[PDB]
RNA sequence: AAAUCCAGGUACGGGUGAAGACACCCGUUAGGCGCAACGGGACGGAAAGACCCCGUGAAGCUUUACUGUAGCUUAAUAUUG
RNA sequence: UUGUGGUAGACGAGCGUUGUAUUGGAGUUGAAGUCAAAGCGUGAGCAUUGGUGGAUCCAAUACAAGUGAGAAUGCCGGCA
RNA sequence: AGGGGUGAAAUUCCAAUCGAAAUCCGUGAUAGCUGGUUCUCGUCGAAAUAGCUUUAAGGCUAGCGUGAGAUCACAAAUAAG
RNA sequence: GUGUAGUGGCGAGCGAAAGCGGAACAGGCCAAACUUAUCAUUAGAUAGGGGUUGUAGGGCUUGCAAUGUGGACUUGAAAACGAUAGAAGAAGCUGUUGGAAAGCAGCGCGCAAAAGGGUGAUAGCCCCGUAUUUGAAAUUGUUUUCAUACCUAGCGAGAUCCCUGAGUAGCUCGGAAAACGUUAUUUUGAGUGAAUCUGCCCAGACCAUUGGGUAAGCCUAAAUACUAAUUAGUGACCGAUAGCGAAACAGUACCGUGAGGGAAAGGUGAAAAGAACCCAGAGAUGGGAGUGAAAUAGAUUCUGAAACCAUAUGCCUACAACGUGUCAGAGCACAUUAAUGUGUGAUGGCGUGCGUUUUGAAGUAUGAGCCGGCGAGUUAUGAUAGCAAGCGUUAGUUAACCAGGAGAUGGGGAGCUGUAGCGAAAGCGAGUUUUAAAAGAGCGUUUGUUUGUUAUUAUAGACCCGAAACGGGUUGAGCUAGUC
C-alpha cells in the first residue's frame, strides 16, 4: 500500500501473480483481508488515522 | 447458469430398481413398476411384522393344546393351573418347546396338580 | 404501486393507524330517518378491524 | 478474517420453494389450494374487491376538499420540548443554517411552538409565536422578536 | 404393417362393493402350450359427447331490444350576382 | 414428566446439483463418467474394491442459481 | 378476391378445408374451465357453515388451522351445590 | 418533486407543470420604415445599402469614440497525434514411471514478458506471441499553429416624424394536442374579423389595479436514441434435445400452386503407419498377419447406461385359481464390502397397483405402451410484516452525476422518512374539531432510520399447457361457379 504511487515498484510485481501494489484509496475490505501479509508505508498512517 | 443433472436421477432410480430384485417379469426392469412394487412390498412388510407375532402365539397355543390333550386336560384349564395355583410366569412358547424335549414337560403338567 | 384514487378521497389516515371515514346514509333521504339517527351519523368514525387489512394495503 | 471460512450470525431463512415435491411440503398444489380461481394463474382479483357486493369505498361518501387545487403552505417549526437540547442563543435563520436544522437554500417562514418550560434565556427571531409559548419564553427572562 | 397397451402367471356360481366384478368373501371346476373358427364379455378399440346442462364463452341470423352509422331526404350558411 | 396417525395448509432443520471465490489436496503408479458387488447412515443420500475409460477432479466455509421429475391424450429420439 | 366474389338458390363453390377461405402479425389474446406442477425429516392440524354477491363450479369478510407475542388469576375448561 | 395538485360511468384506471440537484451551453439572420440604380418606371418589380428589437428597439437630424475581439465559418502552408501491412522481442539441463514427460524429483536461470495457443500427458526458459521499444512510399481521420476571405463592436443630443411580420390574434359551429373525458393555454374543417407603444397578449371563466413578455418570418452544434457493420476483449453465458432456425454447402433438403411453413446429425489416432500378404467366399466382409502404446482405437470410428433381442453355469416349474409380493419354511448349489451370509424357493398364513379428481374409486371413471433426455412459482421497480446488522436523540440517509481496474469506494444533502397533532379549510398548538360551552365525546399529549435476508402482495404474459375466436396486412379463380 502506497500513498504516492511509485513507478519503480509497480513495474516490478506486475509479472508476479501473487503480489500487488495499491494506492491507499484503492484498498477494499476484501482486497485487504485477503492479503495475509502486507507492507504499509510509513506515510499513510497519518492519512489513515484521519479516515478512522 | 444451466444445470442438467442426469447423474442424480439415474442413481436414485438405480437404488429403487436394486431394491426390487427377484421380482417377476418387468418388475425388476422398468423403474415405474419397480417403485410401485417396492412400496407395496414394504406395506406388506409393515403389516406382516405384526401379523407374525399375531400368528406365532396362535401356533404355540395350538401345539400346547395338542400336548395337553394327551394327558387328560385342556389348554383352557391349564392356564388357570398356572396363574392361580403355583403362580408361574413360564412363557407360552417355552412350555411348548418343552415337549420337543419331553419328560421334563410332564413334570410341569403334573406339578400343577396340587 | 399507485394509490387507489377512489380510496384516498374517502379514508383520511390519522396518527397510529386508525383509518378515519365518514358515515353513510347522509346524502339523500332526510325524512325516512330520525333526528337521533341523523345526528349520530354526522360524526365521523373509524373502520372495523376486519376491513383494516383490506384498506391499509389499499393506501 | 479468513475468507476461507466467512460466517454470519443469522440471516438465511426458510426459502419456501413451491413446486419441488411433497417431502418439503408446498408441493403439487404449491399452497394455492384446490381448483379455485386463486388456484389458476393470476388469481387474486383487484385489491379492493368484494365480488359484486358494492365495496367499502364505493359504499362510503367522499371527503370534501375545500381549498381545491392548492397546496397547504408549509411551515418550518421550532418546538420548545426539543430546542432546549439544542445549545444556542439568538435563534434565527442565520444560525439555524449552521446548526443544519434548516437549509440555506430555503426561503421558508419560521414558527415557534410548544409549552414545555425552558431554563436558560433564548432570543428568538421568528414569524409566529404561540400565546403560551411566548409566555414560557418570557418567563425565562428572554425575549421574542416577531419578524414581519 | 396397423390401431391398442398401468405390470400380469388374465375360470365359473351366489353374495358384497362407487350400487352389473378375472382378482374381494364363501363354494365350485380346471394338466402345460398351440392351430382353424365364432363373437357373448373384458361397461372392447377408434372420437376430451353432436344430445342436456354450466361458463357473466364464441360465431351466424333476426327485429317496433339499445346505442351509433354508410346511404337517401330537408333547412341555414360559403361558393354568389 | 407429558407426548410422537394425518390430506389441504402454517412453521422449523436439512441432503444433493452447477459455477465463482479464497484455503488444503489427489491424478497416465490412471481423473471424471459407466456397469457389477454378499457395505455405512433416521431420510434426502454417502463411501470401499475390481473390469472398462484415457484427463481432469475431491473435501471444508461463504456466495449465485436455467437447481432436484413417474404422470400434463406432454415434446424429441430409440425400442417392444 | 374474402365485413368480398359467384350463385337456374343447396348456406352451393371460392386450390382435398367455407354460417363466412389460406398463411403472417397484434400475440405468450383471455379462459371464475380441465390437466400438470419435480428432494427429505420433524412439530401442529382444519373446513365442506352463516351474510352478501348478474352470485350459486367462483369472490370478500366472519367462523375453524398455524406461527410470533401478551394476559398467568378475577380469563378458559372439568365435576358437585 | 409523487404516485402529489388534479382528472375519471369520480369505477377500472390515468398522471403532470412549477421548484430543486445535475450532463452539456451559442445564439444568429430576414421582412418593413429610409436611401440607391433600372425596368412603355402606371412597380405594386429586379439587384444594392441599411436594419433586427423589450430595463423597448431601429430608421430620420447632429456629434464623440472605434480599429479591435469574435465565431454557428472559405482557402492555402507547416506541425503533432493516430487508423490501414509489419521489425527486434530475455531465460534449461539431468534422472524415474513412461509409447511420448512438458508432469514428479534434483540443481539452476530470466522478467516492464507467470495474458494466450500449439508441441505424443499439466511447460515461466521448445516454438509462436505477450510486456516493452519501434517504423509508412500511398490513402485517410482529429487537433493545433500562421496567413487568408464573408459576417460581426460603443457612449450621447433632438421629438405629436415613420416602421416594428393581416384573411393574422380573436368571436362563433363542430373536433383534438395537452396530465385533464374539452377548459384557461395550444392547434383547426366551416363563417365572420381588429388594433398599432396612451398599443397587443399573458398571470385556469371574467373585469379593474399591479407585474411579466412583444406573436402572426427563418436558422442552429453540444448533452440524447440506436448498432446489421470494422478492430481489441470480456463473461459466477450455452456447450450438439442447449446456444441464433443454422457448429456441416441452412433458410439447404422437404411440404405447399402461392404468400408462407421449415428440420436432423459433430469427435479414429499425437501422426494413416487407412489395416500390403494368407485362408474361406462370387463379393462386400470375416478370421490370422502387419503398423501402432491399445485394433474391446479399424473407418459401424471418443466415452457407450436403460428400455430392448439373443447365449450360458446354479435353483424352481407341466392338479394349478395367481395386483404376482411379503412373513414363515424345506431341500438344492455356491462362498462374501465376514456377515446371526449368498441365489433360487416345493409348501402354510396374508394380500383388490400409482398419480388425478371426488362425499367415497381396486375401479365397469379417467392419464401413462416401455426407456432416456427436455419441461412448469423467476425477474425489474415499489408496499407491508418478521429476523439480523450499522447508526442514533435536533437523528438516519443518499439518488442522478463526476473521478475510478467495464471495481469496493470518495465527492455529491437536491430530496425521503421520523421530530405535533387536530381540522374539509383559513387557522390554533400539547392542544385541537364539533359546540353558546373553556363541559361531554372524537383524535392526540414520542419511540427512530438505512440496508441485508425471507414470507405475502401490486403493474408487467407473471406457475405451466390448452381454445373456438377478434382485428390488420398480404397470397390465391391452374379444381369448381359465373361471364368474355
Ligand atoms: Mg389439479
Ligand atoms: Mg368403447
Ligand atoms: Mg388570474
Ligand atoms: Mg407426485
Ligand atoms: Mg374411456
Amino acid at each position: 500500500v502506497v500513498n504516492t504511487l511509485n513507478t519503480n515498484l509497480e513495474q516490478s510485481t506486475s509479472n508476479i501473480k501473487n503480489v500487488q501494489v495499491k494506492h491507499l484509496d484503492k484498498v477494499s475490505v476484501r482486497d485487504l483481508m485477503l492479503a495475509n501479509a502486507l507492507l504499509v508505508e510509513k506515510e499513510v498512517l497519518k492519512a489513515l488515522e484521519g479516515k478512522f | 447458469m444451466r444445470i442438467k443433472g442426469g447423474k442424480q436421477t439415474r442413481v436414485r432410480r438405480k437404488k429403487w430398481l436394486k431394491q426390487a430384485s427377484g421380482s417377476f417379469g418387468t418388475r425388476h426392469a422398468s423403474y415405474k413398476v419397480a417403485k410401485q412394487t417396492v412400496i407395496q412390498a414394504a406395506k406388506y412388510a409393515y403389516r406382516d411384522r405384526r401379523n407374525k407375532k399375531r400368528d406365532f402365539r396362535s401356533l404355540w397355543i395350538l401345539r400346547l393344546n395338542a400336548a395337553l390333550r394327551e394327558q387328560g386336560m385342556t389348554y383352557s384349564v391349564f392356564i388357570n393351573l398356572l396363574k392361580k395355583h403355583n403362580i408361574e410366569i413360564n412363557r407360552k412358547v417355552l412350555s411348548e418347546l418343552a415337549i420337543k424335549e419331553p419328560s421334563k414337560f410332564n413334570l410341569i403338567v403334573q406339578k400343577v396338580k396340587s | 404501486m399507485k394509490v387507489k384514487s377512489a380510496a384516498k378521497k374517502r379514508f383520511k389516515l390519522t396518527k397510529s393507524g386508525q383509518i378515519k371515514r365518514k358515515h353513510a346514509y347522509t346524502s339523500h333521504l332526510a325524512p325516512h330517518k330520525t333526528t337521533k339517527q341523523k345526528r349520530h351519523l354526522r360524526k365521523q368514525g373509524t373502520v372495523s378491524a376486519s376491513d383494516f387489512k383490506r384498506i391499509g394495503n389499499l393506501i | 478474517l479468513n475468507q476461507l471460512k466467512s460466517v454470519p450470525k443469522a440471516r438465511n431463512h426458510k426459502t419456501k420453494t413451491l413446486g419441488r415435491g411433497h417431502g418439503s411440503g408446498l408441493g403439487k398444489t404449491s399452497g394455492r389450494g384446490q381448483k379455485g380461481q386463486k388456484a389458476r394463474k393470476s388469481g387474486l382479483t383487484r385489491p379492493g374487491f368484494e365480488g359484486g357486493q358494492t365495496p367499502l369505498y364505493r359504499r362510503l361518501p367522499k371527503f370534501g376538499n375545500a381549498r381545491k387545487g392548492f397546496l397547504k403552505q408549509e411551515w418550518v417549526v421550532l418546538n420548545l420540548n426539543k430546542i432546549a437540547k439544542l445549545k444556542l442563543d439568538k435563534i434565527n435563520r442565520a444560525s439555524l443554517i449552521e446548526k443544519q436544522v434548516i437549509s440555506a437554500k430555503s426561503q421558508l417562514p419560521i414558527k415557534l411552538i410548544g409549552h414545555t418550560k425552558l431554563e436558560k434565556p433564548l432570543h428568538f427571531e421568528v414569524h409566529k409565536v404561540s400565546k403560551q409559548a411566548l409566555k414560557a419564553v418570557e418567563n425565562a427572562n428572554g425575549s421574542v422578536k416577531l419578524l414581519e
